[PDB]
This record gives C-alpha cells, sequence and structure tokens, in this order.
C-alpha cells in the first residue's frame, strides 16, 4: 500500500526515495535516470520504485 | 522467649539492596559470628479488619496468627490448613506477602539475623534482628541489645521498641517478636519511593 | 500437607452396666492405666453469606492444667460403601493458645453451645475408645455447675487415620463386633 | 416435567439427562448401554 | 558464492526478478490435530469440537491398506479402539445382551 | 459505552436498552471506538 | 539446487527478506451474531454474563466483553475467547456466547452494530490477524 | 503437543513419567492425562 | 458428582467434552458434554389457520414494508390470543390486523388504525375493537402514543427536509406541552405541526396532501393548525431558517 | 431360532434412549427424535 522502508533484498533503506522518485518523473526523468539519481544502483532496489503501487494515496480519498 | 529487638537499617549510598545485606553480614562474621543455619521469615496477609499470619522459621511447627492490637495465636501449621480449606470463606487480599530471608550469626548468646524484606519479588530494605536467649526479664534489658546495636549497628541503631510498651516484669513472649516483625513489615509496603 | 479422615463409630451405654463395659475394655485395650479426663467444649459458628455456617470446635482441658485448648474442623459425611460400615469425615487438628476465645470472636465466629463432658479414655493400637457422659451447662458462663443430658453415656470409637490406603473400617468393625454384645456401636447418621 | 413410568421417555430404558444415572444397571450415559421397552399391540401386525 | 562457506559456486546460477503470488493456502488455516477429543451423540464417534479436532476418515482404502500389511491390531485399533470403543454385557446362552 | 456514527463519524453513548441510531445523524451503523486497553506490539 | 529444501515444487524463502515484510498480509475474517426474539419467551440480548446469573457457562475469561457484551477493537483474542456474549431467556438465561477459532489469534479489527434486513439488532466484528511467510 | 501416547509407569521409567507429570500440559513435553488402576482419568491442568 | 467429592461442581471441558472434578482433576464422564452442541463457536385445522394467519400477516406487513422482527412480534402475538381463544368469534383476519398494529406499538413504530386498515380488508372499527379485545386477553397494555412517533414517517412520505420535520416534530411536542391542542388525537396535532412546518419552509405542502399522508381530514388539520396557529413563534424552534416568516404563515 | 408366528408384530420393541436420544436446541426445547414422534403415534394409535 506504501512503499515499503527497505528493499526486501539487500536492506536498503528505500522508503524515503518515493517522493523524490515522483518528483524527479514530474522533472521529467525518465525511470532510470530517475533510479540513478536517486542512488539505487542494485536492481534488486531499483525494483522497489519501478514496481511499487501507491495505493495508500487512493485509500486517504475515503472520509476517516 | 529472649528478648529480641528488629530494626530496618536504609542501604545507603548507591550500594544496592544485596551489595548493602552481604557487607552487613561480612561485618556481623568480624565479630568472631559464626553461621548456625539460615532462618527464613515468610507472613501473608487478609483484609478481614486485617488479619496476619508469619512464621518464623527458628520456630519449626508455630504458625503466629496477629489481629494488629488484637491478640495474637501461636498455633500449630495445621493452622495454615485451616486457613487454606475457610479460604472461599475467608478473605485473600491482592499480593499483600512479605518474607525476610538472610543468615543468622551467633555471637555468644547474642543470636543477629540480618535479612532483605523481599516484597514479592523485588527486595527492598533490611531487617535487623538480635535476641538473647538467656534473658528471660524484658524492658531493661534494653541496655544490652542497645550496646551490643552500637558495637555493630552503630548508626540507624533503635531507640528501643514499643513492643516493651509500659514498665513491668512481664516476661518477653514470641508474640512480642512478631508484632516487632508486623510493624516493621507494615513500614516496608508502606515506605515507598 | 494430606488431609486426615476421621473413621467414627457412636452407641450408647446405660449407667447400670457402664462397670462392666469399663472392665471389658481394660481387658481388649493395650495395658494403660485409663485417663479419667474431664473437657469443657465450645462449637463456633461463623453466619457468612453462605448459608452453611463453618463449625470450629474448641476444647480446653479443665482436668489436664498446662495442657493447650485444640481447635477441630470436622468435614460433612463421606460414608458411601455399605462395606465399609464407618463414617468418614475430613478432620484438622490443631492445638491452640489459650487467648483463643478472644480469637473466635474477634475474627467473627459466634460461640453457640457449650458441653462438659467427663468419661474415660482407652487405646487400642490406632483406635481410640472414649466412653463420657455429657452434662449440658446452664448459667451464660461457668463449669462449676452441670446436669446430667442423658442417664446413659456416648461410647465412640475414632481413628484419625493419614487417609493413605483403607481396611481401618474393617479393624474398627471387627472391634466393634467385641463390644456388640455389652453395647451395640453402630455408625448413627448426625440428621435426627 | 419429570420422567414418568410407561411413557416414551421411561428412565428404565437408560439414561435421560448426562447427569444422570438410569434406575435399571445404576448406570452413567457413557456406561449405561440402554434398554429395551415393549408395546402390547391390541391387534396383531404385519412385519414390513 | 556459497553463504555457508562463501565458496563460489561451481555452477553460475540463474538468477532475476521474477514475479511471485502469495496463495491463501496457509499451513496455519490447514493443520489440524485430533487427540481424544469429544464425540458426536448417537455414533459415539470423533466430531471436531470448539478446534480442528475433528478427527481423520479412516477410509476403505485405508483399511485396505492395512489388511495388506496384515497389521491386524493396528487396524482394530484404528477401526474400534481410537474410533469409539464400547464393550458390553451379553448371555453364553441366548446372544441378545441385556 | 461510546459508539461512533458511521456517517457523520459523532461519539454518542448508548446503553444497553436504548436503540443504536446516531443522536443528531440519524444514521444507523455505528462502530465502537478503540478500547483503552493498551495492546503491545514487537516491531517484527 | 542451494541445500534440497526447494526439492519436489519446493521454495526456500529469504528470512531477512520476510521480516522486512516480504510477502507479509493480513487476513480479517467477520464474525456477524444476531439477537432474535422469536419465540413467546425465547429472546437473546447481547450483554456479557456472569458465572452464577446464566443456566450455564464456561471456564473462559469474559472479562474482554464490555457492558453491551461485545469485544472493543484493539483486543488480542485467541482461541478460548469469547468475542460476542449473548443470552437467550431460558423457557434463568442460558449462554449463546460466540467464540472464535482455537488455532486463530488476532486482534478485533472494527466492530459494528445495527440493524439487519429483519430489524434485529446484529454485530459485525472483523478480526484481524498477521500471517508472515513462513 | 496436543497428541499423547500412554506410557504404563514401570520401576524402568517411574522417574521419568513423574518428571513428565510434574512437567504437565503446560510446558512441552509433559503429559495430559493419568490413568489410575481403577481405570479413571485425572486431567493435570485441572489439577496442578 | 465426584466419588470423592461431595457435592462437588464439576467444571466443563471442550478438549475432551468431560465435567471434570476442579480440585483433584478427576474425569467424571468421558465425553459426555456435547462440545458441538454446547459450545455454539393431514393438517389440523387449527394450526391450518394459523399458518394462514401468519401469511395473512406477513402479506400485511410487506404491504407498508414493516421489519421481519414486527412480524414476528405479531405472530407470537397472534399465537398467544389464538390459543387464549377469547377472540374465537372475531374473524382470524380482524385478529391478525389489530396484533400487527399491538406489534407495531410495542415495538415504538406504531402505526395509525387507518394505516392498518389501508393494507387489512378489515375495517378500522372492527379492528379497534380486536385491539381491545386482545390487550383484555393478554392483560398487557401498550404505550400512549405521541406526536413524535408519527413524524418521521409522515414526513419521509411527504418528501419534507430534515429540518423541517424537525421542525414539525419540535411544533408538536410543544404544542402538547402547552396543552394547546386538548383532547386532539396526536395524529391531528402531528398533522397540523407539519402543515405549519411546510408552510413556514420553502417545501409547501398543500392541506389536501398532509391528510392523505397522515390519514387525518383537512377539516380536522385546519381545526388543530387554528388552534396551534396563535403561538406559532412560540412553537417553532428558535434556530429555524423561516422561508416564509412566521407572522405571514397562512391564517386559517 | 426363527418361528413364522414371531414374523406377525404383536409386541413390538421400543429403542432404548440412546438409540434415540434426546436433542436440546433454542435453549432446553427437548427436541425428540423421529422414532420419539413415531412411538408417540403407535401408543396413540394402540391406546385408541
Ligand atoms: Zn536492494
Ligand atoms: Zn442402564
Ligand atoms: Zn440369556
Ligand atoms: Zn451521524
Ligand atoms: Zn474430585
Amino acid at each position: 500500500m506504501i512503499i515499503p522502508v527497505r528493499c526486501f533484498t539487500c536492506g536498503k533503506i528505500v522508503g524515503n526515495k518515493w517522493e523524490a522518485y515522483l518528483g524527479l518523473l514530474q522533472a521529467e526523468y525518465t525511470e532510470g535516470d530517475a533510479l540513478d539519481a536517486l542512488g539505487l544502483k542494485r536492481y534488486c532496489c531499483r525494483r522497489m520504485l519501478l514496481a511499487h503501487v501507491d495505493l495508500i494515496e487512493k485509500l486517504l480519498n475515503y472520509a476517516p | 522467649m529472649g528478648v529480641t529487638c528488629v530494626s530496618q537499617m536504609p542501604v545507603a549510598e548507591g550500594k544496592s539492596v544485596q551489595q548493602t545485606v552481604e557487607l552487613l553480614t561480612r561485618k556481623l562474621e568480624m565479630l568472631g559470628a559464626e553461621k548456625q543455619g539460615t532462618f527464613c521469615v515468610d507472613c501473608e496477609t487478609y483484609h478481614t479488619k486485617l488479619m496476619y499470619v508469619m512464621h518464623n522459621s527458628e520456630y519449626p511447627l508455630s504458625c503466629f496468627a496477629l489481629f494488629e492490637n488484637g491478640p495474637c495465636l501461636i498455633a500449630d501449621t495445621n493452622f495454615d490448613v485451616l486457613m487454606v480449606k475457610l479460604k472461599g470463606f475467608f478473605q485473600s487480599a491482592k499480593a499483600s506477602k512479605i518474607e525476610t530471608r538472610g543468615t543468622r550469626y551467633q555471637y555468644c548468646d547474642f543470636l543477629v539475623k540480618v535479612g532483605t524484606v523481599t516484597m514479592g519479588p523485588s527486595a527492598r530494605g533490611i531487617s535487623v534482628e538480635v535476641e538473647y536467649g538467656p534473658c528471660v526479664v524484658a524492658s531493661d534489658c534494653w541496655s544490652l541489645l542497645l550496646e551490643f546495636l552500637q558495637s555493630f549497628l552503630g548508626s540507624h541503631t533503635p531507640g528501643a521498641p514499643a513492643v516493651f510498651g509500659n514498665r513491668h516484669d512481664a516476661v518477653y513472649g514470641p508474640a512480642d517478636t512478631m508484632v516487632q516483625y508486623m510493624e516493621l513489615f507494615n513500614k516496608i509496603r508502606k515506605q515507598q519511593q | 500437607t494430606i488431609n486426615m479422615m476421621e473413621y467414627l463409630l457412636q452407641g450408647s451405654v446405660l449407667d447400670h452396666s457402664l462397670e462392666s463395659l469399663i472392665h471389658r475394655l481394660r481387658g481388649l485395650c493395650d495395658n494403660m492405666e485409663p485417663e479419667t479426663f474431664l473437657d469443657h467444649e465450645m462449637v463456633f459458628l461463623l453466619k457468612g453469606q453462605q448459608a452453611s455456617p463453618f463449625v470450629l470446635r474448641a476444647r480446653r482441658s479443665m482436668d489436664r492444667a498446662g495442657a493447650p485448648w485444640h481447635l477441630r474442623y470436622l468435614g460433612q459425611p463421606e460414608m458411601g460403601d455399605k462395606n465399609r460400615h464407618a463414617l468418614v469425615r475430613n478432620c484438622v487438628d490443631i492445638a491452640t493458645s489459650e487467648n483463643l476465645t478472644d480469637f473466635l470472636m474477634e475474627m467473627g465466629f459466634r460461640m453457640d453451645h457449650e458441653f462438659v463432658a467427663k468419661g474415660h479414655l482407652f487405646r487400642k493400637g490406632i483406635m481410640k475408645i472414649m466412653v463420657y457422659k455429657i452434662f449440658r451447662i446452664l448459667v451464660p458462663g461457668n463449669t462449676d455447675s452441670t446436669e446430667a443430658l442423658s442417664l446413659s453415656y456416648l461410647v465412640e470409637l475414632s481413628v484419625v487415620a493419614p487417609a493413605g490406603q483403607d481396611m481401618v473400617s474393617d479393624d474398627m468393625k471387627n472391634f466393634a463386633e467385641q463390644l456388640k454384645p455389652l453395647v451395640h456401636l453402630e455408625k448413627i447418621d448426625p440428621k435426627r | 416435567g419429570r420422567p414418568k413410568l410407561g411413557g416414551l421417555m421411561d428412565p428404565r430404558q437408560g439414561v435421560i439427562e448426562r447427569t444422570g444415572r438410569c434406575q435399571t444397571c445404576a448406570g452413567n450415559m457413557t456406561e449405561c448401554p440402554g434398554h429395551f421397552g415393549h408395546i402390547e399391540l391390541a391387534k396383531p401386525v404385519f412385519h414390513v | 558464492y556459497n553463504g555457508f562457506t562463501g565458496r563460489k559456486i561451481t555452477s553460475q546460477i540463474f538468477i532475476g526478478p521474477t514475479y511471485y503470488q502469495r496463495l491463501k493456502h496457509m499451513v496455519d488455516d490447514k493443520i489440524h490435530s485430533r487427540a481424544r477429543g469429544p464425540i458426536q451423540i448417537l455414533n459415539r464417534q470423533p466430531m471436531e469440537g470448539r478446534s480442528r479436532d475433528g478427527g481423520l476418515r479412516f477410509g476403505e482404502m485405508e483399511r485396505d491398506c492395512q489388511i495388506a500389511h496384515g497389521a491386524a491390531q493396528f487396524l482394530r485399533e484404528r477401526l474400534f479402539e481410537a474410533s469409539d470403543p464400547y464393550q458390553v454385557h451379553v448371555c453364553n446362552l441366548c446372544g441378545i445382551m441385556a | 459505552m461510546i459508539y461512533i456514527c458511521g456517517e457523520c463519524h459523532t461519539e454518542n453513548e448508548i446503553k444497553s436498552r436504548d436503540p443504536i441510531r446516531c443522536r443528531e445523524c440519524g444514521y444507523r451503523i455505528m462502530y465502537k471506538k478503540r478500547t483503552k486497553r493498551l495492546v503491545v506490539f514487537d516491531a517484527r | 539446487s542451494y541445500t534440497g529444501y526447494n526439492q519436489e515444487d519446493s521454495v526456500i524463502m529469504n528470512r531477512s527478506a520476510v521480516d522486512r515484510g516480504f510477502f507479509r498480509s493480513v487476513f480479517y475474517r467477520s464474525y456477524k451474531e444476531q439477537e432474535s426474539k422469536k419465540g413467546f419467551d425465547q429472546e437473546e440480548v447481547f450483554e456479557k454474563p456472569t458465572r452464577e446469573t446464566c443456566q450455564g457457562m464456561r471456564h473462559a475469561i469474559y472479562d474482554k466483553l464490555d457492558d453491551d457484551g461485545l469485544i472493543a477493537p484493539g483486543v488480542r483474542v485467541s482461541g478460548d475467547d469469547v468475542i460476542i456474549g449473548k443470552t437467550v431467556t431460558l423457557p434463568t438465561k442460558r449462554d449463546c456466547s460466540t467464540f472464535l477459532r482455537t488455532s486463530e489469534t488476532g486482534i478485533v479489527d472494527q466492530v459494528m452494530v445495527t440493524l439487519n434486513q429483519e430489524g434485529y439488532k446484529f454485530c459485525k466484528i472483523r478480526v484481524r490477524s498477521v500471517r508472515i511467510p513462513q | 503437543a496436543n497428541m499423547t501416547f500412554a506410557e504404563i509407569v514401570t520401576p524402568f521409567n517411574i522417574d521419568r513419567l513423574q518428571e513428565l507429570v510434574r512437567r504437565g500440559n503446560s510446558q512441552y513435553p509433559g503429559a495430559k492425562y493419568i490413568i489410575r488402576d481403577n481405570g479413571d482419568r485425572i486431567d493435570l491442568r485441572f489439577h496442578p | 458428582t465426584c466419588p470423592n467429592h461431595p457435592d462437588a461442581i464439576l467444571v466443563e471441558d471442550y478438549r475432551a467434552g468431560d465435567m471434570i472434578c476442579p480440585e483433584c482433576g478427576l474425569v467424571v464422564g468421558d465425553r459426555v458434554i456435547d462440545v458441538g452442541s454446547e459450545w455454539r463457536t393431514t393438517m389440523s385445522s387449527s394450526d391450518r389457520a394459523m399458518m394462514n394467519a401468519f401469511k395473512e400477516i406477513t402479506t400485511m406487513a410487506d404491504r407498508i414494508n414493516l421489519p421481519r422482527n414486527i412480524v414476528d412480534r405479531t405472530n407470537n402475538l397472534f399465537k398467544q390470543v389464538y390459543e387464549q381463544k377469547s377472540l374465537k368469534g372475531r374473524a382470524n383476519d380482524a385478529i391478525a390486523s389489530a396484533c400487527l398494529y399491538i406489534a407495531c406499538r410495542q415495538e415504538g413504530v406504531p402505526r395509525t388504525f387507518k394505516e392498518i386498515c389501508a393494507v387489512s380488508r378489515i375495517s378500522k372499527k372492527e379492528i379497534g375493537r380486536c385491539f381491545k379485545l386482545i390487550l383484555k386477553a393478554l392483560e398487557t397494555s401498550v404505550d400512549l402514543i405521541t406526536t413524535g412517533d408519527f413524524m418521521s414517517r409522515f414526513c419521509s412520505n411527504l418528501c419534507l427536509p430534515k429540518q423541517v420535520q424537525m421542525a414539525a416534530t419540535h411544533i408538536a411536542r410543544k404544542a402538547v406541552e402547552l396543552d394547546l391542542v386538548p383532547g386532539r388525537s396526536p395524529i391531528s396535532v402531528a398533522a397540523a405541526a407539519i402543515y405549519m412546518a411546510s408552510q413556514a419552509s420553502a417545501e409547501k405542502r398543500t392541506q389536501k396532501e398532509i391528510g392523505d399522508i397522515a390519514g387525518v381530514a383537512d377539516v380536522t388539520i385546519r381545526q388543530s393548525y387554528r388552534l396551534i396557529y396563535p403561538r406559532a413563534p412560540d412553537l417553532f424552534p428558535t434556530d429555524f431558517k423561516f422561508d416564509t416568516p412566521v407572522d405571514k404563515l397562512p391564517q386559517l | 431360532y426363527a418361528r413364522p408366528e414371531w414374523m406377525i408384530v404383536t409386541v413390538l420393541p421400543v429403542p432404548p434412549l440412546s438409540v434415540r436420544p434426546a436433542v436440546v436446541m433454542q435453549g432446553s426445547a427437548r427436541n425428540q427424535d423421529d422414532l420419539t414422534h413415531k412411538l408417540a403415534d403407535i401408543v396413540k394409535i394402540n391406546n385408541q
């Protein structure tokens, strides 16, 4: 639902890069270029951002 | 029945509860005192008024039930069994049990016992009892207990107890020692902090 | 602790034949001089919320000086098998200090009925045979004046067994059988 | 409201309530195997 | 590299990202045991009660398997002792019990 | 006994006898508020 | 073929990944209980019973339930636990409460009370249990 | 822990079975029931 | 019934379905408790008549969308009355209609006698007579109806806003408290209050409309409204948005 | 072991309670078995 804190494979901190990744995508970076700028070199970490679905954004549209 | 005195000695400084007993007991050993076994005093409570039942190990078969200012019954161990059988009828209270467990040191006709009233699982405090078996008379054997205490206890030596109370030729009793223990226990339970 | 069950068989002897029974018991029983005890017993009942009042029996030996009061609790009858031919009750026996009356009253137990029992006690092995004449006590507190509840004397055979194993009743039945021609000791239910 | 002799729920036939024992074999629910009853037919009846 | 020893594995492993799914079948929901549990009213046989302790069906195929094994005692245990043991008093003269 | 209205999210005390219904909203779906008893989670 | 524990359509999972939430899941189970006043004097009511008031009860602790007979959200529930305390008046009042699955061990997620299509009060209790891959 | 095997008490295994009984049903390995020569069953968790 | 424990309460167990003495643990009863059930985890003339009455009750209830709980209460009431047999001379349909009315009253959502008659072939007079007889037979009673009981249904059927419904309820309750409508039927008072609120709000409903929904003649509504009109500003809620000022409300 | 006359039903056996045990439903409403209901039928008809 929300970006995982750690990369499942190697445990790299990945939970603080979702907003920056979206900002780069808005800034017109390709997905790979944005991942490289964020510093995710291992494809295990790149998978976290590339394959993430942020369902929490839509879940917040329902009144509490 | 030999005149006895029990007092609580604060651990002081940062000395751990156990660390202070270890040191106080070594100080007693440094009186030429020789260990003469082990002593366990386990007491349970009832919220009925309030009932107390205590049993020193020094007395092998007796169980003492004390009703505050009211009379103390010295009874056999089957008394605890009667108490348990009544239990459904009886009140129980909530984990107010208090126990002091420590070594017994004998110094030429004086038995000194230093123990940590461990409440439940956690120790807090210290009880010292000095008994004199030869001294049947009491209330004026205070000079003796006081001199011996100033010898080893030094500071925090008690200025008597009220169990001696009114001056009388009344002999000291095992009930009186139990009343001293009950006042000491009420103080540990409530001293707090 | 294990519990102590008391096996009791109760029977009566008229006064005229008391001498014959005394001589007979002395012969069958162990060769000990007769006890000739005299005692005062007061029963205390606890009127709590539960309907059944706890009954504790307190006994003081007036005849024997310097002997402690005895406090006992007697359980409900556990008799079941017809073959046992004995009354079984749970029992706890505790010696108590003289300040027993005050402790019980402060606790809340209330004195109910008082009796004075005088008679002879004889024993064979574990078995104890007590022959006594119950005396009613009148006046609110005292033992100076007593009236006889009956001309006859109750005879009770009691064993305080540890509750381990059984056949304790069988031994009792055999001993009771010998006194049966002189006096019919049988298990009589307390009810009526 | 109690078992009656000669009725369908005859206490003789077995145990009625779990905390009870039948009057015939004095056995509890597990021990008692149940005992048969009978009905007298005023007229003979064929067996299917 | 072998995790236990750190030595290079002689063969080169085929490794990469693949999309896997966790099925609803968890061992937690499927594990169940029965040991001297509740029984029903008439059959006096096992039935699940307040748990998954309804036991396992010792079917005809299992009966035939134990027959082939020749374990007569075990078969009798499974079908009689484990399921619904019972004893009755029967008259020798007339076979009907009473 | 506090219940939260499912529509307007209003807390209201309700007894065991009175009907379950929002005091002001009229909405008939109620949710119990989280228990005051504190539950410990191991962050594993 | 690392250690032979993946043989025959088996799989070896990374315990560290599982610890990091890998393939972790929620299991929500919903229990619905309705109180029905059907019968001359056979009525059901949600309430926490007492070991003496009712005709019969169980050793299971009923302290979890609230004054309304419903377990509050956020309370851990394991086997032999009462989530809904119901009493059906005996034609005393017999205990008609409902329990959970013994294996199940979760937290009461959401408790709602409403009137069903029949107009009878009923409660839906969603219990949440976390399934870590194992 | 749920499943049990009834072991007959022998002087060979008296001490081991006593230790298992002391452990009881609470902590595995332990025991669930004790059956006397009378054939009666005693529940260890109910009677500690 | 622990043999060694006279009068011992044996605790039930779910693991094995047995009752065990708690002080010794002895298992009294092997599998005796039946945890599966204990733990929840040619027709006779009388019965045929009862079945027909139940079918009629269900039909009448569905005509006005009454809940199944009210239907069940009506069925129980009809069973009691029918077995009591003090109304054996009265029609089963009339008994069923009166039982339905009593069930609504007891459940706290009363329906007017006219409302029940609209769904029942039995007339209002017969329904009322059977209702009185049923009350006497059951030796029970029904709480007196109040104006607020019918406000929800009447306003919803008139499609009035929630504010208008609240205003009408407050007006009727305050009028009853002030005793401006002594002896007047609660339905008539509620209809008059609803008319006042509707005329004071944007959604205006005619006397004929309100009478049609409420079962009350427009003339009766006129009488009640005339009784409550002088004190309309007092009756109206303080925080009410008057589309038509209370002074300019219709005078009739 | 088998006489032809015995084939005709003159005395009808009544199964024990264990064969057709009474069930409890909706509280304490004892639900008599189908065998109990049928036995009630034969009892009524036989008495009539
Ligand atoms: Zn990574
Ligand atoms: Zn039987
Ligand atoms: Zn035979
Ligand atoms: Zn709301
Ligand atoms: Zn027992």
